[PDB]
């Protein structure tokens, strides 16, 4: 599946040794399926696969 | 979480304060005074009749 239009919003952040942030992403998809997530920076790490 | 406030010495008027903690929604408290009493320490000297 393909996704075409997206936005990002960050309501909270705290730079602790645990996971101290949350993000919300909007998307539009052509059909049902599965997808992978990945970060393009080195200083920020993501839990979900 | 510790919070400190100051209230004037008037009976019968409510007051409000705001609690703000990063990462959480804000909270509002309401306070009102009903009575204040003073009491000295006494010692007896003599009596008359």
């Amino acid at each position: 599946p393909s996704v075409t239009d997206m936005s990002c919003e960050v309501p909270a952040c705290t730079h602790s040794s645990d996971f101290g942030g949350v993000a919300i992403i909007k998307y539009t998809a052509s059909k049902k399926g599965k997808c992978a997530v990945h970060s393009m920076t080195n200083a920020v790490t993501i839990r979900e696969a | 979480y510790e919070h400190v406030t100051v209230i004037p010495n008037t009976v019968g008027v409510p007051y409000k304060t705001l609690v703000n903690r990063p990462g959480y929604s804000p909270m509002v408290l309401e306070m009102e005074l009903q009575s204040v009493t003073l009491e000295p320490t006494l010692s007896l000297d003599y009596i008359t009749c």
